[PDB]
């Protein structure tokens, strides 16, 4: 009951889910400065 | 049995580099190359000196140094690699081995391999064994199989050299 | 599969001797030899040692590789102990810098059709003359894959990129046909310890005096001197001309009285006066 709670919390499950849930929801990223540098990358060091 | 992606280093023996000390006439170094009942004895003392060669450095993982149960199979084995000469039993005790090792009953068992030092034995082009002791302190030991497991390194034969591109005369 | 342009050719003390000392015999012409050393894994090409290959009409080719000498060469050093195997072939470019040749190309082709690693190694005697050593590691870029994929290396690492390319080797090749190899110098000590034995100084080298009639004529001429030039510097700071002081100090900068020829004299003169006290004092309770 409890027990099984507080050991999956220490565990690291629920803040893990937790974790994810913030990092997907909010997750809002400008993908044109990412555009920007794949049209400026012919070398495959600045690919990788 | 033998180790994922290596190979047994019988097709790489070169037979004219591999000489024994101390074999007995009648149990020679061959019987102990072949996964035959034929094994090798050492005639004058439990002490033999095994000595292999290799065509092309090849790569040391396991070796598997079989011997008969009665108790005259290996127990104590030293190990040297890329000996420019013949080793002398005196000297040899004296001199410090790449990979003392005490063979245990499982070992010598038919199944039974025993682990290298895969780190010492990397350019290895002849592995010396000197078997120190027998199990059952035998006067004579013997050694019912014998070889090496692993991998070849290849190796730039200049011997194979030859012109592959350009025309001959050319100079720089 | 790739080459990483952080494999790095191990170039031993006793190799990197050896070929100076070769080029350096052949020079006004151009001397080869073969490179023995192990392809311990796929980024590092390790040389031990260098036997030369004797001069030939022929000149850096692959006839340049007598094969019966080579053979009894690589027999009898294994005897000794050295069971190791051809890395590599080094020629001597006189005069000109580290690059390759069409003939060189050649032979670099031929020497990997052994092994795909045989790398290419390029010293020039005559430009190696101070404590630069002017020495390249060469190998060949299949000009197939110079259109089927794109440059040869791999850069998985910066371990390579923290050199630079010679206009010289770009100018014969580089990048082009042939690649050049990162060349690292594996010294130990024992022949590093040995190697400070060229320059030691004995001890006695130590506890000399010097002399002191050329002594006393060295004090002299450097007071002198350091008079001549105290009356230039009290001549500079006297005059303090403050018509932008900073402007000053910058229009006249020559390397000259204020402090240069200054106190750099003082310190040769102090030095020398106390290291011959100290060694004369030192002498003086020593012996007797």
């Amino acid at each position: 009951d409890q027990t099984l709670k507080m050991i999956k919390i220490l565990s690291g499950e629920m803040a893990i889910e937790l974790h994810l849930q913030f990092l997907i929801r909010n997750n809002n990223t400008d993908l044109m400065i990412l555009k920007n540098t794949k049209d400026a990358v012919r070398n495959s060091v600045c690919h990788t | 049995d033998i180790p994922k992606g290596y190979m047994d280093l019988m097709p790489f023996i070169n037979k004219a580099g591999c000489e024994c000390l101390n074999e007995s006439d009648e149990h020679g170094f061959d019987n102990c190359l072949r996964k035959d009942t034929t094994f090798l004895e050492s005639d004058c003392d439990e002490q033999l000196l095994i000595t292999v060669a290799f065509n092309q450095p090849v790569k040391l993982y396991s070796m598997k140094f079989q011997g008969p149960d009665n108790g005259q199979g290996p127990k104590y084995v030293k190990i040297f690699i890329n000996l420019p000469r013949s080793m002398d039993f005196e000297e040899a005790e004296r001199s410090e081995p790449t990979q003392a090792l005490e063979l245990t009953e499982d070992d010598i068992k038919e199944d039974g391999i025993v682990p290298l030092r895969y780190v010492k034995f990397q350019n290895v082009n002849s592995v010396t064994i000197f078997v120190q002791s027998n199990q059952g302190e035998e006067e004579t030991t013997r050694i019912s199989y014998f070889t090496f497991i692993g991998t070849p390194v290849q190796a730039t034969n200049m011997n194979d050299f030859k012109r592959v591109v350009g025309k001959k005369g050319e100079s720089h | 599969p790739a080459v990483d342009t952080a494999e790095q050719v191990y170039i031993s003390s006793l190799a990197l001797l050896k070929m100076l000392k070769h080029g350096r015999a052949g020079v006004p012409m151009e001397v080869m030899g073969l490179m023995l050393g192990e392809f311990v894994d796929d980024y590092t090409v390790r040389v031990i040692d260098v036997f030369a290959m004797p001069q030939s009409g022929t000149g850096v080719s692959v006839e340049a590789v007598d094969p019966v000498f080579q053979a009894k060469m690589l027999d009898m050093l294994k005897q000794t102990g050295r069971p190791e195997m051809v890395v590599g072939w080094y020629h001597s470019h006189p005069g000109f810098g580290c690059w390759l040749s069409g003939v060189d190309i050649n032979t670099q082709q031929s020497f990997e059709a052994l092994s795909e690693r045989a790398v290419a190694v390029v010293v020039d005697p005559i430009q190696s003359v101070k404590g630069k050593v002017v020495i390249d590691a060469f190998r060949l870029i299949n000009a197939n894959m110079m259109v089927l994929g794109h440059e040869p290396r791999q850069t998985t690492s910066n371990l390579g990129h923290l050199n630079k390319p010679s206009i010289q080797a770009l100018i014969h090749g580089l990048n082009r046909h042939y690649y050049s190899i990162t060349i690292n110098y594996r010294k130990n000590e024992l022949e590093q310890k040995m190697l400070l034995n060229l320059h030691k100084k004995s001890w006695m080298e130590g506890l000399t005096l010097q002399d002191y009639s050329e002594h006393c004529k060295h004090n002299e001429s450097v007071v002198k001197e350091m008079l001549e030039l105290a009356k230039n510097y009290n001549k500079a700071v006297e005059e303090e001309d403050k018509m932008t002081p900073e402007q000053l100090a910058i229009k006249n900068v020559g390397k000259q009285d204020p402090k240069r020829h200054l106190e750099e004299h003082v310190d040769v003169l102090m030095t020398s006066n106390i290291v011959q006290c100290l060694a004369a004092m030192l002498d003086t309770v020593v012996f007797k």
